[PDB]
């Protein structure tokens, strides 16, 4: 004789997707902190003895969720700012003398252009400074901007920082966040030590390729996580255990110009430089990164072999933002040759200077139709960041090849927030149960 | 919260006690009011409300699960027992319910006398 | 797997007091049943008590109301049993055992008996002191030999209280092991022997040593057994 | 299943409550807000319910019973003909009339009861 017993609140849960908000310590900021609820000051977070779960870093639907957050970010942010449609005329270009250095030659571009006056009348003569990134010459001589002839430019508006700040991504009520607490864990599999939260670490949104920077660092020993390790085709995720200084500065004194192009409408130019002009580069110690190498060759053996020759040499093809080292160091936007960070083979004090080039019309989210202008940054500029993983890409070696090479890879932003999202899985609650027993309702 | 996941049922059994972010914190606070109000909906619907642990009036049917009672409350978990009675699951649901209308129509019976 | 540790042997006179602890490994402390069970020499088993450290209240048999009292530590997961004014009659070993439980809701609780044990402690409420064994050889030789086996062992005299463990080459030799009880002597202190059975041919080959020990008096000695020299 | 004891009688359809109970809480584009005003507009209809049901001593009960006599003003009709040559559409349409002051009736009288006894 039994009968049925209902239990409210038993320990039962399924996997599940939904949506997470937003949470940030406690006002021009392009994600919104501002409107994200504040963090509690100490977090509650409960092991689970005894329980064994399945973790997948390569079909997590929180990156997805991020990716898309960014972006709508983005894209809201770029709304009020001032249109650039009159920009796209035929400039009158000249190269830029006085005080450049033999590695400046042709850098910038003097350009003088006719401008539409705040009259709808009578036209103005103007002149600005470009690189020569941004120009394409057309048959002085006559240039036009990059992006006339694929896209609209629209010009960042000045008082909005891009400083990334932390995020905390948070679950509602009747959903968990399980994190896997293992140190050793390689991303995909079980994790036998879990506990469950209901927000993430903070996490903050840096968009960079071939290095990850400001990151988390490994516990234990350098981690090496692929979805397929022996496809070729997917890229090499290489997590630090101790981070690397990068030192960048642009170190050039510019000037900022207004130009009126219509009533209420301004546009910043860049005037002239004061001083010499230089060329912008970032620096990294040879012996830490010369460590940093050993340890990750040392780690990358185990998936090939005791005795295979590995070595690294740099990118090969594509457009510029995936064959350098982008990134953005405040307000300014870098892209950096690291062909002498992957130099070397490896057999069974100084520095190491990465010269950079400045780009102001940014293609952001491998996206087409909608460029964006950066304004010009007043002073020199100079930033410190740390170095805490890499992204890798292995070549198809066949015909009996004892020898692997791997090369700086990166351009999808999804590989860049897997890095952080990678111990977390969402849970939905199911306290309601029925069990046999055998006492009877009165 | 949580912290029985990886024990027995019966040792889990005593302790069962606009903008992008603003459109999102709107959804989680419908989301959540939802929830708890269906949660004890079908808690009240079967005469159980107010209570964490409530016996019933039905019979266990030995076709849903025929083991004993030894190795469902000191060899399994809820989380392994989940996984066995989940396609019952509606059925005892809707016993539930006519079992309380049941008792419901026979206490008006019992008062009209 | 479920594992509980007692306490070791205790020697107590007569109107003290005696305290056990136990403790557990392998379990949630607070939702696990605990029993206390004491065997006297020569009897039965006898429940004294049993208890869960989240409801709190334990529970006794009638017989020992007012002189048993069972508590509980769950930051070091440990369980003690303390009983007073105690007579002559209540020398036992004593053994903490462990069992689940489940709840249907309403102060029901329905349990499923013992089913993880310890080793127990061996309690002696007497008067006499403590007293050191003393370990002797009885060597193998022509009168200890048969049909090619030779029995050679160990004597532990004059010792108190129980019990001693005696065993051969540190827990190698268990086969033809012979450890006989103890027999209370007049003098009041135990005695008792401890032998084995050998081929005859490792005699000159083989080493054999007893270890003895009376955790009592902390008495450990090893004694090696050859045969008597002519 | 769901309203399917429409046509059958008040006595008949008085053993179908928890089939119409369940189906009540559950059962930035053109579509994006037409779906969460929906869900709003459910769950106040509900809380609304169940506050007017727990408002009269009847909280958490499908049928409850009342200490407010039937004043035979509202209908004269014999219980032989309600229960079994009725139905709750039909039902419905005569005593339509006369709701509120039932409702008010049974407040009242529930209010009382709990004010003397907890005196
Ligand atoms: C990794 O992390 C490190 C450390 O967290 C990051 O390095 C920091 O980078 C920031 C941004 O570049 C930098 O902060 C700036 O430093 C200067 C001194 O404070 C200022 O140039 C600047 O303040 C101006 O800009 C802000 C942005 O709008 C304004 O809010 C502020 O009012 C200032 O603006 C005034 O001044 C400027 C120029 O003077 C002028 O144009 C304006 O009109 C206005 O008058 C920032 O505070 C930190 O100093 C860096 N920290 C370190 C230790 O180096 C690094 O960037 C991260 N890496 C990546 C890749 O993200
Ligand atoms: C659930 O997880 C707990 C915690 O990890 C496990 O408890 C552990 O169980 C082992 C035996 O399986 C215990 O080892 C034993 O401990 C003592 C001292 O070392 C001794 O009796 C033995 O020599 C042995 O080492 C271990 O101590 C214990 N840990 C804790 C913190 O209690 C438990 O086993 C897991 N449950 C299951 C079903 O596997
Ligand atoms: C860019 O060219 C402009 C002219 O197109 C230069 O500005 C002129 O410089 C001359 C020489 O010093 C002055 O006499 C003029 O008054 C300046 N202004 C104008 C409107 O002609 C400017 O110096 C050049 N900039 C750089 C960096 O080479
Ligand atoms: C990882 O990718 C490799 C290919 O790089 C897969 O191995 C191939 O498997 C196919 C059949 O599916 C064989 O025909 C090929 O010969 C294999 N290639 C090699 C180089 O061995 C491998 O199966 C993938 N792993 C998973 C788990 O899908
Ligand atoms: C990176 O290192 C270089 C080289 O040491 C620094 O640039 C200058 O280098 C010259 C010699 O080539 C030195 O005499 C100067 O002292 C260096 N500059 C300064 C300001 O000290 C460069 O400064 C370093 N980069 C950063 C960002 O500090
Ligand atoms: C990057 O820049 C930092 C400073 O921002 C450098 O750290 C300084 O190094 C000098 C030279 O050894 C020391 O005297 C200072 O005390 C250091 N300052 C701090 C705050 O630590 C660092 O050496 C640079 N790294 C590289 C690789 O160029
Ligand atoms: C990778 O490195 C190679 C070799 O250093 C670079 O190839 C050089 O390209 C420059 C023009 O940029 C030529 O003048 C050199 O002759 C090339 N060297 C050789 C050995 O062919 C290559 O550009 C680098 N790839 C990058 C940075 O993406
Ligand atoms: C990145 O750096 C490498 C090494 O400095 C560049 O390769 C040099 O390219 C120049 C022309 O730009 C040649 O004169 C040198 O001979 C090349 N060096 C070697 C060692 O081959 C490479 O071009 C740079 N990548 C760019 C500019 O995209
Ligand atoms: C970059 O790396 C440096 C060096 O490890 C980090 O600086 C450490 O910060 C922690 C936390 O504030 C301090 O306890 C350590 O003493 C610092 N180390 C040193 C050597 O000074 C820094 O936090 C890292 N992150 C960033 C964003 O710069
Ligand atoms: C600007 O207009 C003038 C006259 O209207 C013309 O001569 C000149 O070529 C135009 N373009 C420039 C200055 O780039
Ligand atoms: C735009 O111009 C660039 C530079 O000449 C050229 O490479 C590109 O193909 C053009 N795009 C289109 C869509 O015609
Ligand atoms: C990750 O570890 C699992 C075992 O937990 C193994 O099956 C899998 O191949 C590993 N993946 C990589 C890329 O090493
Ligand atoms: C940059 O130029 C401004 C304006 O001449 C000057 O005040 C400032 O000191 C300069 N900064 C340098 C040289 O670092
Ligand atoms: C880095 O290590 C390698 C391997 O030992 C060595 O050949 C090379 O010289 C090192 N580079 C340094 C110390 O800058
Ligand atoms: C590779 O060499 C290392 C050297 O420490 C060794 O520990 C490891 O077992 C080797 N891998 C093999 C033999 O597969
Ligand atoms: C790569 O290393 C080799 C060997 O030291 C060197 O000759 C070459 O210039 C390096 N290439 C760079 C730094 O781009
Ligand atoms: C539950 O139903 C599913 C779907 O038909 C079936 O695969 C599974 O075996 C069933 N389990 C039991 C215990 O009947
Ligand atoms: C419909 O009416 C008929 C005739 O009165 C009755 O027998 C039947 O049960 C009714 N059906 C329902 C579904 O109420």
């Amino acid at each position: 004789n039994l009968w049925v017993t209902v239990y409210y609140g038993v320990p039962v849960w399924k996997d599940a997707e939904t949506t997470l908000f937003c949470a940030s310590d406690a006002k021009h900021n392009v994600w919104a902190t501002h409107a994200c609820v504040p963090t509690d000051p100490n977090p509650q977070e409960i092991h689970l003895e005894n329980v064994t779960e399945e973790f997948n870093m390569w079909k997590n639907n929180m990156v997805e969720q991020m990716h898309t957050d960014i972006i709508s970010l983005w894209d809201q942010s770029l709304k009020p700012c001032v249109k650039l449609t009159p920009l796209c005329v035929t400039l009158q270009c000249t190269n830029v003398t006085n005080n450049i250095t033999d590695d400046m030659r042709g850098e910038l571009k003097n350009c003088s252009f006719n401008m539409t006056t705040e009259l709808r009348d009578k036209k103005q003569k103007v002149y600005s400074l470009f690189y020569r990134l941004d120009v394409v010459q057309i048959n002085n001589k006559e240039y036009r901007l990059i992006n006339c002839n694929t896209s609209a430019i629209t010009q960042a508006c000045p008082k909005v920082s891009f400083e990334p700040i932390p995020i905390h991504y948070c679950a509602p009520a009747g959903f968990a966040i399980l994190k896997c607490k293992d140190k050793k864990f390689n991303g995909t599999g079980p994790c036998p030590s879990v506990s469950t939260v209901q927000c993430t670490h903070g996490i903050k949104p840096v968009v960079s390729t071939q290095l990850l920077l400001n990151g988390s660092l490994a516990e234990e020993e350098v981690m090496i996580r692929s979805e397929n390790i022996t496809n070729n085709a997917k890229n090499i995720l290489v997590q630090f255990n101790t981070p690397v200084q990068i030192n960048c500065t642009r170190p050039n004194n510019n000037t900022r110009k207004s130009i009126r192009i219509g009533p209420g409408q301004a546009f910043y130019a860049t005037g002239d430089i004061i001083g010499d002009i230089r060329q912008a580069h970032c620096n990294v110690s040879k012996a830490t990164w010369n460590e940093t190498l050993g340890k990750v060759v040392k780690q990358l053996r185990k998936h090939f072999g005791n005795n295979t020759i590995i070595r690294f040499a740099n990118s090969s093809g594509g457009d510029l933002e995936v064959t350098t080292h982008s990134f953005n160091c405040g307000g300014e936007f870098f892209y950096c040759n690291t062909s002498g960070l992957f130099n070397s083979t490896w057999i069974s004090n100084d520095s190491i200077t990465l010269p950079c080039r400045i780009k102001q019309i940014i293609n952001m989210w491998q996206r087409i139709g909608q460029a964006m202008y950066a304004p010009p940054i007043q002073g020199v500029i100079r930033c410190v960041s740390n170095i805490t993983g890499l992204i890798l890409t292995r070549d198809g070696g066949s015909t009996n090849s004892t020898t692997e090479t791997f090369r700086p890879g990166g351009g999808d932003m999804r590989d860049n927030w897997r890095s952080e999202l990678y111990k977390y899985k969402v849970v939905k609650i199911e306290p309601l149960g029925v069990a046999p027993t055998r006492c009877k309702r009165r | 919260f949580l912290g029985a996941a990886g024990s027995t049922m019966g040792a889990a059994s005593m302790t069962l006690t606009l903008t992008v972010w603003g459109i999102k914190q709107l959804q989680a606070r419908v989301l959540a009011v939802e929830r708890y109000l269906r949660d004890q909906q079908l808690l009240g619907i079967w005469g159980c409300s107010g209570k964490l642990i409530c016996c019933t009036n039905v019979p266990w049917n030995s076709s849903w699960s025929n083991r004993n009672l030894s190795e469902i409350w000191d060899n399994m978990t809820w989380l392994q027992w989940d996984k066995e009675i989940s396609n019952y699951t509606q059925i005892i649901y809707g016993l539930l319910e006519e079992s309380q209308n049941q008792q419901e129509k026979n206490e008006q019976d019992l008062l009209a006398l | 797997e479920v594992q509980l540790v007692q306490s070791g042997a205790e020697l107590k006179k007569a109107g003290s007091s005696v305290k056990l602890s136990c403790q557990a490994y392998g379990v949630a402390f607070s939702t696990y049943s605990f029993h206390w069970v004491r065997q006297a020499p020569g009897q039965g088993l006898e429940w004294l008590g049993g208890f869960i450290p989240l409801v709190g209240k334990p529970n006794y048999t009638n017989k020992f109301r007012g002189r048993l009292t069972i508590t509980a530590d769950e930051s070091a997961r440990t369980t003690y049993m303390e009983l007073r004014s105690l007579r002559s009659d209540d020398t036992a070993i004593y053994y903490c055992a462990g069992g689940g439980a489940y709840s249907s809701g309403g102060g029901r609780f329905h349990y499923f008996g013992m089913a993880v044990w310890g080793q127990g402690s061996t309690v002696t409420v007497s008067s006499a002191s403590t007293k050191g064994p003393s370990v002797f050889p009885l060597a193998p030789s022509s009168k200890s030999t048969s049909g090619g086996t030779a029995a050679l062992g160990c004597l532990v005299k004059d010792y108190f209280p129980e019990p001693v463990t005696v065993s051969w080459n540190s827990g190698a030799l268990t086969s033809g092991v012979h450890t006989f009880p103890a027999v209370l002597q007049s003098s009041g202190l135990y005695s008792l022997s401890s032998v084995v059975t050998v081929p005859s041919s490792s005699l000159g080959t083989q080493t054999y040593i007893c270890n003895v020990n009376h955790k009592p008096s902390n008495t450990k000695v090893d004694k090696r057994v050859e045969p008597k020299s002519c």
